[PDB]
């Protein structure tokens, strides 16, 4: 109906926003003294998802699609 | 009634905006090249250092793409028309796209075709 004095908790809570990206540089490294392409694409056997979808960089992890495929080196 | 490469460039840019396209930002832009959905590469003009344009040239050539030239990227950013703020703002486009066929499949245009044939062979 009105303000119930809720303005002191979560002081103008911010909408979820992790990072603000202009350009990707560290993910693009095709320097092998020749200029050839270097990629790390990995995909699950299916039709909806292929090599086109991007990958989350990790020390050991392969985030691919929505199927939640888990394939670790143990 | 003259035929010119730049006259066809304006038409292809506007119809690429009309038919799908509109790839703003390097994100969701390499996916079209990986799936080979896109068919054009855009090169920003008067960059600070030439490694940016050289890398764009490299990724264009290695993907078997004709080296289509774009000049005055700020004007290329005005040519889209989605600037708003009357004429202020002036947002450019990092890369081009040619999905859902640039022209009509029933009736294709020769303004694009002449450039395509001249650059390919």
């Amino acid at each position: 109906k009105k303000r119930k004095k809720k303005s002191y908790t979560t002081p103008k809570k911010n909408k979820h926003k992790r990072k603000k990206v202009k350009l990707a540089v560290l993910k693009y490294y095709k320097v092998d003294e020749n200029g050839k392409i270097s990629r790390l694409r990995r995909e699950c056997p299916s039709d909806e998802c292929g090599a086109g979808v991007f990958m989350a960089s990790h020390f050991d992890r392969h985030y691919c699609g929505k199927c939640c495929l888990t394939y670790c080196f143990n | 009634g003259v035929m010119d490469v730049n006259t066809a460039l304006q038409e292809v840019l506007k119809t690429a905006l009309i038919h799908d396209g509109l790839a703003r930002g390097i994100r969701e832009a390499a996916k079209a090249l990986d799936k080979r959905q896109a068919h054009l590469c855009v090169l920003a003009s008067n960059c600070d250092e030439p490694m940016y344009v050289k890398l764009v040239e490299a990724l264009c050539a290695e993907h078997q793409i004709n080296l289509i030239k774009v000049d005055d990227n700020k004007k290329l950013g005005e040519w889209v028309g989605l600037c708003k703020i009357d004429r202020e703002g002036k947002p450019r486009k990092v890369v081009g796209c040619s999905c859902v066929v640039v022209k009509d499949y029933g009736k294709e245009s020769q303004a694009k075709d002449v450039i395509e044939e001249y650059f390919k062979c």
